[PDB]
Protein backbone atom coordinates (compact mmCIF):
# COMPACT_ATOMS: atom_id res chain seq x y z
CA UNK A 1 0.00 0.00 0.00
CA UNK A 2 3.08 2.43 -0.59
CA UNK A 3 2.24 2.86 -4.38
CA UNK A 4 -1.57 3.96 -3.52
CA UNK A 5 -0.13 5.95 -0.26
CA UNK A 6 2.01 8.05 -2.97
CA UNK A 7 -0.17 7.93 -5.34
CA UNK A 8 -3.45 9.27 -3.76
CA UNK A 9 -1.22 11.55 -1.94
CA UNK A 10 0.26 13.33 -5.31
CA UNK A 11 -2.88 13.27 -6.81
CA UNK A 12 -4.55 15.19 -4.18
CA UNK A 13 -1.44 18.09 -3.78
CA UNK A 14 -1.90 17.82 -7.65
CA UNK A 15 -5.79 18.88 -7.34
CA UNK A 16 -5.36 21.65 -4.71
CA UNK A 17 -2.84 23.47 -6.46
CA UNK A 18 -5.08 23.25 -9.41
CA UNK A 19 -7.70 24.81 -7.14
CA UNK A 20 -5.28 27.41 -5.55
CA UNK A 21 -3.90 28.83 -8.98
CA UNK A 22 -6.54 28.06 -11.44
CA UNK A 23 -4.67 26.01 -14.06
CA UNK A 24 -3.28 22.94 -15.34
CA UNK A 25 0.16 23.68 -15.80
CA UNK A 26 1.22 25.08 -12.60
CA UNK A 27 0.51 22.10 -10.77
CA UNK A 28 2.52 20.14 -13.50
CA UNK A 29 5.22 22.28 -12.84
CA UNK A 30 4.72 22.01 -9.15
CA UNK A 31 4.56 18.02 -9.67
CA UNK A 32 7.53 17.62 -11.65
CA UNK A 33 9.70 18.45 -8.75
CA UNK A 34 8.79 15.79 -5.93
CA UNK A 35 10.73 13.41 -7.96
CA UNK A 36 14.16 15.69 -7.46
CA UNK A 37 13.10 15.14 -3.42
CA UNK A 38 12.49 11.38 -4.09
CA UNK A 39 15.97 10.96 -5.96
CA UNK A 40 18.01 12.43 -2.88
CA UNK A 41 16.09 10.68 -0.64
CA UNK A 42 17.08 7.73 -2.23
CA UNK A 43 20.83 8.99 -2.61
CA UNK A 44 20.78 9.13 1.09
CA UNK A 45 19.37 5.92 2.30
CA UNK A 46 21.63 4.08 -0.50
CA UNK A 47 24.67 5.72 0.70
CA UNK A 48 23.77 5.61 4.29
CA UNK B 1 -20.39 32.00 -5.36
CA UNK B 2 -21.46 31.40 -8.68
CA UNK B 3 -19.74 34.41 -9.67
CA UNK B 4 -16.53 33.52 -8.13
CA UNK B 5 -16.54 30.36 -10.64
CA UNK B 6 -17.67 31.62 -13.54
CA UNK B 7 -13.85 33.38 -13.59
CA UNK B 8 -12.26 30.47 -12.14
CA UNK B 9 -13.30 27.43 -13.80
CA UNK B 10 -10.11 25.16 -13.27
CA UNK B 11 -11.65 25.13 -9.61
CA UNK B 12 -14.59 24.28 -10.17
CA UNK B 13 -13.83 20.88 -12.21
CA UNK B 14 -11.24 20.44 -9.28
CA UNK B 15 -13.98 20.13 -6.59
CA UNK B 16 -15.97 18.12 -9.27
CA UNK B 17 -12.99 15.56 -9.36
CA UNK B 18 -12.57 15.56 -5.53
CA UNK B 19 -15.98 14.28 -5.55
CA UNK B 20 -15.87 12.23 -8.20
CA UNK B 21 -12.74 10.46 -6.99
CA UNK B 22 -14.07 9.94 -3.44
CA UNK B 23 -17.02 8.36 -4.74
CA UNK B 24 -15.19 6.13 -6.89
CA UNK B 25 -12.44 5.15 -4.23
CA UNK B 26 -15.55 5.02 -1.52
CA UNK B 27 -18.37 2.68 -3.94
CA UNK B 28 -15.87 -0.99 -3.63
CA UNK B 29 -15.98 -0.49 0.22
CA UNK B 30 -19.55 0.07 0.51
CA UNK B 31 -21.49 -3.22 1.62
CA UNK B 32 -24.25 -4.24 -0.46
CA UNK B 33 -27.44 -6.56 0.46
CA UNK B 34 -31.13 -6.28 -0.33
CA UNK B 35 -31.97 -4.54 2.77
CA UNK B 36 -30.78 -2.49 5.15
CA UNK B 37 -30.62 -3.67 9.01
CA UNK B 38 -34.45 -2.64 9.45
CA UNK B 39 -36.20 -5.18 11.15
CA UNK B 40 -35.25 -5.31 14.74
CA UNK B 41 -32.54 -7.19 15.93
CA UNK B 42 -32.94 -10.86 18.16
CA UNK B 43 -30.92 -11.58 20.34
CA UNK B 44 -32.46 -15.35 21.18
CA UNK B 45 -31.34 -17.54 24.08
CA UNK B 46 -31.39 -21.03 23.52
Amino acid sequence: QMAFLLGLSMLVVFLVLAALYESWAIPLSVMLVVPLGIFGAIIAIMSR
Amino acid sequence: MSQFFIRRPVFAWVIAIFIIIFGLLSIPKLPIARFPSVAPPQVNIS
